[PDB]
């Protein structure tokens, strides 16, 4: 048997790659995540086995809420809606909850009330180049390669605080599709130190035994 | 034997080509100056389209036309008697993203690539608080990688008992089909001694190693 | 800070024995040690780098060993020119410090 | 190369064209037209150059040191031979200057 | 290959500035870094500072303000300015190259310039 | 109209070719800087394969390969209104052996050929005891020759009443088929005003003259 060990079944998986929260009334409560594969360490090893990948992208978001301690007087609020904005590489960037960049045009956004299916969306392979680069020896600052930037994400409430605040969490999932790889690499042996780069501390090859025989 | 290109000629007698794929006054055999392999040597590396651009008229083409597309062939040979012993490892890795000594910083340019002068490895760690230096411990190969797994790249063994030389052919490996040659070094040649050089007394105490590079099908 | 302690102070042996000399650090240096020898009224010279790797012009009479913090140098057979000073030096991190300095009468 | 049988090494044979200067390094001679010469493979290399009545140099450079096994002598010697490659073309005979 | 050489004042005035110009030979400056090491009869050996082959500099802790080491590539000369030149600086001074096969060790040295400070 | 060579382009609308005989990155229209024809002007001359060798990459070919064989085409045009008047004389003489001011000496090199800078004539004699100077009296044309007989060479009249420009084509004229380009200037371009420039007040007081040279079939 080999069909499990193909490229597609090696990568068509999912991962809780991000986990953040935001409230509705702090006036700086909005989640923000730059898309990059190097966030979680476990996925980073499986993608650094190769050098050049080309794959479109598929996302799902599970969103739950929780009631904060308000004052009194039998607080009740209706169902909440969340706005999840996607920004392509080279667009505007919001700074506050009430800002210009949410009512812009070419930033595609979804809306999702609570109590339904989670809001899946899918982003195709966006690059001026022909493939992503999980390694880049050179300058653009060293080892950056600004063409493989995939854009950011922003989430906020689309309601107002009526009688009591509600904070909410969000877990961005992740699932590549239709993957073609190129020019493999040895697996990374040492630990991971910084999310931006490939810096490391030197370590032994394997654990040792007592003698040769 | 005795191939010719332009106005240079190299004599020979195996070959290993790329990933199975075969790849005008610049097509000459540029020859870097030799290194000396001693008993307790460590290893060497050259960044590939930087060691040429400093020196030859190929480098005179570099400052005129930045963006280019090239394909390489590499001859590596070392000469010794029968009475020596050892084993080298010639590997041409693409996109070698090495890591700094200090954890928060990045290595600077002058340590990353000697222009036609071989940077050397070492078999210890290095201190970190000093400056931008490359983490050059050989037994993690600088990239945080187990060294014994390095033969996944196109490699070639030189074993002084039987074999003597090595030839590599590397096609153009890049994502974008055209990029500037100043801020991006696509290939990286490494030479690592596994079985260290040893000899009895009376022999010569070092084995010289010459490396000869030639580009093929250089567009701009 | 990192410090080096050279021990012992000075020796006076005859010509042709197996003598030794050590110097200790304060913390780990990961074999980043270099040994130096300077005679009267001249520049010092390097003999052993990386605590075991000998230099080019040095004879095979010299040898160095050690790992971690305890490091040492060994001269298996002294000659007439083998007196002078001896210094060990770490090169782990700035600041680089030196040893104390030993001496050979060769009585 | 009429040296030993075990010793090897490498040499450059750089011809500098007329008008161009004499190369004053190992490196610059490689830029001009040249031929790297192996010793261990073949024992005699051939070089052709036109000659006509500064005006050219033919200098030679160490590519590496000579590695030699123990119990072999180190210093080796090199001879140099001259012949007309193709036909010449002489004209207007005179007498020789090699007499009293 | 000829190694590096240097030239200093030899005799100064106390509480002053100093300048040794060390001239290298045989090697470039983009591949090797020079080391300034003071040999003293009282304190022994001590290292002052290193400019690396990339132009970045390093200094000792006890000499943070009175030193300024710099070099040139094409002229292949290195300059450093000892300052405030106090009475404990009566020592000989050395210029020495580093990076012996990529190990940060002093390979060769200068001839040594002895200086004293007082009248 | 609007011919192209390499990366230069000159626009036009007659031609005169040699002695009846029709004659790679250097084939560009080198253009010397213009001279100013005034009222009381005298004349100009350029030595031909010297005015190029100082300046262009054709001159970069000159120091590499000395000995060469070339063929020339020459565009000469001056621009003026209808309201001016005058008559020039464009002639490309081969092997112009000019004579010194002093009788026993020879003129030196710096007076014989301005590199891409036009030497000028005069309409008097010159003194002799001073230095090595060219006898530059215009009415013997420098060569001890009656000036009115100069049209035996390939010449072309520019008459500001009707005509405006001039084109010359000169093939390779030499005894030996290959010679060094440093000690031998085979061609010499001359421009002599016969009918002097005149105008009424209110017009521009000078007529600029541009000369544009291009080599053809340059061997080495």
């Amino acid at each position: 048997s080999r069909s499990e060990s193909s490229i597609e079944n090696f990568l068509c998986r999912s991962a809780c790659v991000y986990y953040a929260t935001y409230t509705n009334n702090s006036k700086k409560g909005f989640a923000e995540w730059v898309i990059n594969t190097r966030q979680v360490a476990q996925l980073r090893r499986k993608l650094e086995l190769f050098t050049y990948l080309r794959f479109d992208l598929e996302l799902t978001f599970v969103i739950t809420s929780a009631q904060q301690p308000s004052t009194a007087s039998s607080v009740d609020a209706p169902v909440q809606t969340h706005q999840i904005m996607y920004v392509p590489p080279g667009g505007p960037v919001p700074t506050k909850v009430k800002d210009y960049a949410w009512q812009t045009s070419t930033n595609p956004s979804v809306f999702w009330t609570e109590g339904n299916a989670p809001p899946r969306m899918s982003i195709p392979f966006i690059s001026i180049g022909n493939a992503y680069s999980c390694f880049y020896d050179g300058w653009t600052v060293y080892g950056i390669n600004t063409l493989n930037n995939m854009g950011t994400l922003y989430m906020r409430h689309v309601n107002e605080a009526g009688q009591g605040p509600i904070k909410s969490t969000v877990r961005i999932y992740f699932k590549p599709k239709h993957v073609k790889a190129w020019v493999p690499r040895p697996p990374r042996l040492c630990q991971y130190e910084k999310q931006k780069n490939v810096n490391f501390s030197p370590i032994g090859v394997t654990t040792s035994r007592t003698d040769i025989i | 034997r005795s191939i010719t290109l332009g106005n240079s000629t190299i004599t020979t007698q195996n070959v290993v080509v790329g990933y199975g794929v075969w790849p005008v006054a610049t097509c000459r055999f540029y020859t870097l100056e030799s290194v000396q392999w001693m008993k307790n040597s460590a290893g060497w590396w050259w960044k590939l389209p930087d060691a040429l651009s400093q020196m030859g008229l190929f480098g005179q083409n570099m400052q005129y036309h930045y963006l280019g597309r090239t394909g390489y062939t590499i001859h590596v040979q070392c000469n010794a008697s029968k009475f020596h012993q050892g084993c080298l490892l010639v590997v041409c890795v693409p996109e070698a993203e090495m890591g700094c000594s200090n954890l928060n910083n990045t290595p600077e340019f002058s340590e990353l690539s000697g222009g036609d002068s071989a940077r050397m490895f070492t078999d210890t760690q290095v201190g970190e608080s000093n400056a931008k230096k490359v983490q050059t411990a050989v037994w993690n190969a600088g990239m945080g990688v187990g060294v014994g797994n390095l033969t996944i790249f196109p490699h070639q063994w030189i074993n002084l008992r039987t074999n003597n030389s090595a030839t590599l052919v590397m096609p153009y490996i890049n994502s974008v089909p055209m990029d500037n040659m100043f801020r991006h070094n696509n290939l990286t040649l490494m030479i690592i001694p596994f079985v260290p050089l040893n000899y009895s007394e009376g022999s010569s105490p070092y084995v010289p190693i010459t490396v000869t590079i030639a580009p093929m099908c250089a567009e701009y | 800070d990192i410090q080096m302690t050279q021990s012992p102070a000075s020796l006076s042996v005859s010509v042709g024995e197996t003598v030794t000399i050590t110097c200790r650090a304060s913390e780990n240096v990961y074999r980043n040690l270099a040994w130096y020898q300077q005679k009267q009224g001249k520049s010092p010279q390097l003999l052993v780098y990386a605590a075991t790797n000998l230099a080019d012009g040095v004879p095979s009479r010299f040898s160095g060993s050690g790992s971690g913090t305890q490091y040492s140098l060994k001269i298996n057979s002294l000659q007439s020119e083998d007196f002078g000073s001896y210094f060990c030096q770490h090169f782990w991190s700035p600041v680089f410090t030196f040893g104390a300095g030993t001496k050979l009468e060769l009585k | 190369f009429c040296g030993s049988a075990m010793a090897t090494g490498k040499f450059l044979l750089a011809y500098s064209p007329p008008g161009a200067g004499v190369p004053k390094n190992r490196k610059d001679a490689m830029l001009g037209t040249h031929v790297i010469w192996d010793v261990g493979l073949q024992s005699s290399c051939v070089l052709c150059v036109p000659w006509i009545s500064a005006a050219g140099y033919v200098t030679c450079w160490y590519q590496t040191n000579i590695v030699v096994p123990a119990d072999v002598q180190s210093s080796c010697d090199i001879l140099c031979f001259v012949s007309a490659c193709n036909d010449f073309s002489v004209r207007m005979l005179k007498d020789t200057p090699f007499i009293r | 290959q000829v190694q590096l050489k240097q030239s200093g004042p030899g005799l100064v005035q106390p509480s002053q500035s100093l300048s040794i110009t060390c001239t290298v030979s045989g090697f470039s400056l983009t591949n090797y870094g020079v080391h300034w090491v003071r040999q003293s009869p009282g304190k022994g050996l001590e290292w002052l500072g290193v400019i690396w082959r990339g132009g970045s500099t390093d200094y000792n802790a006890a000499f943070m303000s009175r030193l300024s080491i710099t070099k040139d590539n094409s002229k292949s000369q290195v300059f450093f300015k000892m300052n405030s030149l106090q009475a404990d600086d009566t020592a000989i001074y050395y210029c020495a190259k580093g990076d012996y096969y990529g190990y940060d060790a002093m390979d060769s040295w200068g001839q040594g310039t002895s200086v004293t400070v007082s009248r």
